[PDB]
């Protein structure tokens, strides 16, 4: 995801275990929950983006296929706060 | 998809990529500039002939010219194109017997014109000859075949990784009639004949034979040297020319691989037995280093190896006596172990005349 | 035992090639150096089983009652079994 | 030289069987000339002859001459209270073994010599119902899946137990091998047996993968694949040697097509078809090519409505009939036209 | 008797990757048929 | 064997057949949440009876955070040995690495479901 | 290095890495890096680079030159020229168009290359490339398809 | 004794980059104050 937006991601749930313990879909909407919790009680449509939208990949993409990319990075991302906060060997073979 | 729907697109592509290469064939170390087009003309047809659910005659009808254009050029890309086009013609739709015999034809003879696409040309024959019915291909185009520099090199190059089967499946049969008929008569020349018979002790020597390629070779060297020793004239210096020429070769396919004669021999001893050809049988067993042990009695339709334990005890005794007589003659065909084993063997049973003997 | 776990768990017929709803009981079981598990039953049988595959190798309807006890001397050449009928 | 200065074809038929499309046409009803209403058990072809033997819970068993225009009928037999269950031939051809559901008596007419033999006592088994059993392609064993995870073979020719194999847990389903020199037993936690005839060992364990419980086993007359069944619907392909050596087979393709449990499998004589389907919905029959392991897209023609619920599939000796039996009491057939022999 | 499934272009996955790519990106035509009948061969 | 030591609640093959049994019938009564991600949100939300995960998936540290949720919320939990096993018992195409079976008021399952629980609590001694 | 032990000149590099913190780092690091081949060997600059691979000032000259002792080397171990040009890539990646060429051409010239991957590499080039760059990137590999290279 | 221990489960504690992202907004802010005056101060001289 980035340097940046990985350091934001950790500051928010306040630490990398706090942040294993979460769902793939949290992770998502992590940034946005003023728009999540508008939408919830005025019944709308829920935010997609969250901090994920400063990532690489969701910058570089087409504006009709940022919901698709958001939901697609957030699902394997979780993969990697699992296994980093849980691994005993540091590498980034898993990740790239 | 458009490709493969309309024709007239396809043409159209064709038509392009000869037109350029022609306009670009005058000027000297040009190859680089025809890259990218010639990719996309090999990306595309490809791809139509993979997307197309049924590649009718047409398709072929159509692309046939530019596939014989192909072949006849010299720019490496442009033929590279066309070997592609005809791997994936011959992998996707089943082929009628004359057009197979034309495109190997044409693959074959016009092989040596580029030097460094050589290689790819003889496996693409193997694919050809892989995905198609086994007799396809005639025997017009077998010189030029065995006329290219260097081919059993390649073969075994080709050997070390991929399956060279069909390609030598298919050669073995015309090399055993090119010997033999070198051996009596002419040819184009005699280093012909002479390279025919150093294609085949190379491939002997240097590949390995697989998925039973042994028992072809020596079916088919048996049979031939039977039915040409049955011609009615005698050619008696003929039959020992063709006796010399045999010995190495019947020699070497015992020493690399032990049991294929044996059982071709074994395969062949009842219709031998039921015409009158126990002798050329003998001179036959006698040209290879082992294989005496399969010679008949002298007054019966039986092998040696099978007279020494059949149930019978009485003839027993005969085969021992024959053994005894190939004991005081020139042992030729037999060698020293099958007979240390014949006798230690006999020395042990039950009946007291074998023991005598 | 130098692990502490269960390698084969090994069903045993409540009847001798039958079912029945009373549950069979294995009263004793005896181990060979060979490998063979010999097993009495409350069904009445001694049965004789492999343990490098976890299957039945033989069975022998010996008793109509419960055979309870089972023993094997030193030398496993042979063993005694006790029926409840005495 | 050159194709286009004349006039011809470039395409041609293949020898081995075309994938993707299958080449068919209905032909008449087996059953046409006796019409039921009961669900038919077995439909099987004769192997030295074109005769065509039905089978169903309506008491009769049937003999057809099998022709594409008639089916003329041979003969017909109706036994007093024995729903048949499974009717099938023996290896030779020459006589017929049936039995029912829940009855201990199993029936063998002997066609050569004329004799209808009930065998109702088998000494030294004490099986109650004899409802399941197989034929082995030599002609010289049967085996019987009994309780508890018991199987009993029987001889065939005198019909007396040998011997008796034991698995753990309950027998699904059960076959004997290509060349009849060992068993294969499919139990119903999942786990497939391997058992050999002549001394009944167990010479392998292996576990099919993602099966609770399996319905069906098939094996191949050349030896090279089997097939297991599972209760999602899933058909699993492996080679042989690999069941024999592997505690944890991985299947060359397995066949999600269906999607309600597996009950019959059926191997082309020729091993170029597999024949996957499910009695619990209507219209879940499908055909394997097996060198691609692809189901062809065009046999279930699910707007006609005929097929409904499958029960039994056969196949002719040289694979030029294809047979199928459904709930109906309709004993359907079609004609491959790749194979021109019977 | 044994029944052997050569492969097709489809399966195999390089060769799908190198057919998806755009035709100038895509390196020279003798590359690509080294790579195809290669990959079209029955391996031992 | 060849199984990750880090599985430590590792259920038997006879365990295992009842097991997914369950799992195959709360499917049929709309009681199964499926995949790691719908299985981690009940246990959020405190309405999963037991998760079951499977020993296969090749990192195993991808779903090792569901057992520290499950200590907290004192929830059991077991591993199998197939992730395609479970894949199909829970009813789906594809494989599957976590399942949660869910709580269901007046559900037919309560006396199936306690007496697992009761077993896979035997497993921890 | 040419008059003192050879445990000195390290000991002097040590010194300088920490008395300079800033850009002048550059050149500093370029040289060590140089110098751990020639006093060592492979296994000597290996254990440099991975001492210094986090020091975040860098120059391309620092990879380019840990590539180019791999392909000395008689291994050659293709993964490990992978994963020099995607650390290259990642710091350098936004406006580099030559390091993306060469990148390139390793998987198709390389003997152990994967060519498969040219059709990935484009496209990653051509996100990370900013303005200008951009176009200078295209046209060196229209000039690259084209024998003038 | 204790501080043997936790120090070898140390390098993975992450309080210092929550710390340092903090931080980083911080002197943003700084940056973008300093520079307002710096233009305004010397726009008096040399607006251009």
């Amino acid at each position: 995801v980035g340097e940046l937006v990985g350091a934001r991601l950790i500051a928010h749930a306040g630490s990398l275990l706090n942040l294993a313990k979460h769902a793939a879909s949290t992770v998502q909407i992590l940034g946005a929950e003023k728009a999540l919790f508008r939408a919830l009680k005025s019944r709308r449509d829920t935010p997609k983006y969250g901090l994920i939208y400063h990532a690489s990949l969701v910058g570089q993409t087409s504006p009709k296929h940022k919901g698709k990319i958001s939901r697609m990075l957030a699902a394997k991302t979780v993969l990697a706060i699992r296994y980093d906060a849980f691994g005993e060997d540091s590498s980034s073979a898993m990740g790239v | 998809t458009h490709c493969y729907k309309d024709l007239g697109f396809m043409d159209f592509i064709c038509s392009l990529v000869t037109k350029s290469v022609k306009v670009f064939a005058e000027y000297p170390g040009s190859s680089a500039q025809l890259r990218v087009l010639l990719a996309f003309y090999a990306s595309t047809i490809v791809s139509a002939l993979v997307a197309a659910e049924d590649v009718s005659d047409n398709i072929i009808a159509k692309l046939f010219p530019y596939i014989q254009k192909g072949l006849k050029s010299s720019l490496p890309d442009y033929r590279a194109a066309t070997y592609m086009i005809i791997c994936q013609i011959s992998v996707k739709v089943t082929m009628e017997n004359t057009f197979v015999n034309s495109l190997a034809s044409q693959i074959i003879k016009t092989l040596t014109k580029i030097p460094s696409l050589i290689k790819d040309g003889l496996s693409c024959l193997i694919v050809l000859l892989q995905r198609q019915k086994p007799e396809s291909l005639g025997k017009k185009p077998f010189p030029h075949l065995c006329n290219v520099p260097d081919l059993i090199t390649i073969l075994h190059g080709i050997s070390e990784t991929y399956d060279v089967s069909p390609l030598l499946h298919y050669m073995l049969p015309h090399l055993v009639v090119s010997i033999i008929h070198h051996v009596t008569g002419e040819e184009t020349e005699g280093m012909d004949g002479q390279i025919y018979k150093r294609h085949l002790e190379a491939i002997l020597t240097k590949i390995s034979l697989k998925n039973n390629l042994d028992h072809l070779l020596a079916s088919l060297l048996f049979e031939e040297y039977i039915s040409y020793s049955s011609q009615e004239e005698m050619d008696s210096n003929k039959v020992s020319l063709l006796n010399e020429q045999f010995l190495p070769l019947i020699r070497l396919l015992e020493s690399k691989y032990p049991r294929t004669l044996d059982v071709v021999l074994e395969e062949h001893l009842k219709e031998i037995a039921d015409l009158k050809k126990q002798e050329l049988f003998h001179q036959f067993v006698s040209l290879s280093t082992s294989g005496g042990k399969y010679q008949f009695l002298a007054d019966s339709d039986t092998s040696l190896m099978l007279s020494l334990n059949h149930p019978l005890a009485p003839v027993r005794i005969l085969a021992m006596n024959h053994l005894k007589k190939i004991m005081k003659t020139s042992k030729e065909g037999v060698d020293e172990s099958f007979i240390k084993e014949a006798v230690l063997a006999r020395l042990g049973d039950d009946n007291i005349d074998v023991v005598l003997s | 035992v130098k692990s502490g776990s269960a390698v084969h768990k090994m069903i045993v017929d409540r009847q001798y090639m039958g079912v029945s709803k009373r549950k069979c009981i294995v009263w004793g079981v005896a181990f060979l150096s060979d490998g063979t598990i010999i097993s009495v039953d409350s069904a009445g049988k001694v049965q004789f089983w492999d343990s490098a595959t976890g299957t039945l190798v033989k069975s022998h309807l010996i008793a109509n009652a419960d055979v309870q006890s089972i023993a094997v001397a030193d030398q496993e050449d042979s063993f005694v079994v006790g029926t409840a009928e005495g | 030289d050159d194709l286009l200065q004349r006039t011809g074809n470039f395409i041609s038929t293949s020898t081995s069987l075309p994938r993707g499309i299958l080449k068919m046409k209905n032909c008449q009803h087996a059953n046409a000339e006796r019409p039921t209403v009961a669900r038919i058990s077995s439909v099987q072809f004769h192997p030295g002859a074109q005769i065509v033997m039905v089978a169903g819970l309506d008491n009769a068993v049937s003999l057809f001459q099998v022709d594409g225009k008639t089916n003329p009928k041979i003969q017909s037999i109706y036994l007093e209270r024995f729903p048949i269950f499974k009717a099938c031939f023996s290896a030779n051809g020459e006589e017929v073994l049936a039995t029912s559901t829940h009855s201990k008596v199993l029936y063998v007419y002997d066609m050569l010599a004329g004799k209808l033999i009930p065998v109702h006592q088998v000494r030294g088994l004490k099986e109650k119902i004899v409802r399941s059993f197989e034929v082995s392609p030599d002609g010289s064993f049967l085996l019987i899946n009994g309780i508890a995870g018991y199987l009993h073979l029987l001889a065939m020719k005198t019909k007396e137990l040998i011997g008796s194999m034991k698995i753990n847990g309950r027998v699904a389903a059960s076959t004997f091998s290509s060349d009849s020199k060992k068993v294969y037993a499919s139990s119903g936690d999942g786990e497939v047996y391997v058992w050999d005839v002549n001394s009944r060992k167990c010479l392998n364990r292996f576990v099919d993968e993602g099966s609770l419980y399996g319905l069906s086993i098939a094996t191949s007359r050349n030896g090279q694949y089997v097939a297991c069944g599972s209760n999602c619907g899933v058909v699993n392909i492996y080679n042989q040697d690999s069941c024999l050596q592997e505690t944890n087979p991985k299947p060359i393709k397995a066949i999600m097509n269906l999607v309600t449990g597996v009950t019959s499998l059926t191997f082309n004589p020729t091993t170029e078809i597999l024949a996957i389907a499910s009695e619990k919905m209507k219209e879940a029959v499908r055909l394997v090519h097996l060198p691609s392991c692809t189901v062809f897209s065009n046999f279930p023609v699910i707007k006609n409505k005929n097929i409904s619920h499958v029960h039994t599939m056969d196949f002719s000796p040289r694979s030029g009939y294809f047979a199928l039996g459904n709930e109906k009491g309709k004993a359907l057939m079609y004609r491959l036209h790749h194979y021109s022999d019977f | 008797n044994e029944l052997v499934q050569l492969p097709l272009t489809e399966n195999i996955p390089a060769i799908s990757e190198l057919l998806h790519t755009p035709a100038h990106v895509l390196p020279s035509a003798a590359f690509l048929c080294s790579m195809f009948v290669n990959s079209l061969l029955l391996s031992k | 064997a060849d199984v990750n030591p880090k599985a430590y609640p590792l259920a038997d093959a006879h365990l295992t057949k009842k097991l997914l049994d369950l799992v195959q019938q709360s499917c049929n009564y709309k009681q199964l949440r499926k995949g790691a991600n719908e299985a981690t949100k009940t246990l959020n939300r405190g309405i999963s009876e037991f998760i079951v995960m499977a020993a296969d998936a090749e990192p195993l540290e991808i779903i090792l955070h569901l057992p520290l949720l499950c200590e907290d919320k004192n929830v059991p939990y077991v591993f199998v040995r197939s992730k395609q096993a479970l894949g199909r018992a829970c009813g789906v195409s594809r494989p599957v690495i976590a399942c949660s079976v869910t709580i269901k008021e007046g559900s037919q399952l309560k006396q199936q479901i306690q007496s697992i629980q009761q077993s896979i609590e035997r497993l921890l001694v | 290095e040419g008059a003192k032990s050879q445990e000195d000149t390290e000991a002097v590099f040590k010194k300088a890495l920490l008395a300079v913190i800033g850009a002048d780092s550059v050149t500093l690091k370029n040289k060590y890096l140089d110098w751990a081949y020639r006093s060592g060997g492979y296994k000597k600059a290996r254990a440099v680079f991975k001492s210094l691979q986090e020091s975040r000032p860098f120059s391309v000259d620092f990879f380019r030159k840990m590539i180019q002792f791999e392909k000395e080397q008689e291994s050659c171990n293709m993964a490990n020229i992978r994963e020099y040009y995607e650390r290259a890539l990642r710091e350098f990646g936004s406006a580099d168009s030559d390091l993306w060429m060469d990148y390139m051409k390793e998987e198709l010239n390389h003997p152990l290359g994967r060519p498969e991957n040219c059709g990935q590499i484009y496209w990653r080039a051509m996100k990370m490339l900013q303005g200008e760059s951009a176009e200078a990137f295209v046209a060196k590999h229209a000039m690259h398809q084209t024998g003038h290279l | 004794l204790s501080r043997y221990r936790l120090k070898f489960s140390a390098d993975k504690v992450d309080t210092m980059i929550v710390q340092a992202i903090s931080l980083l907004d911080d002197l943003d802010k700084e940056l973008n104050n300093y520079i307002m005056r710096c233009r305004e101060w010397y726009g008096w001289h040399f607006p251009e």
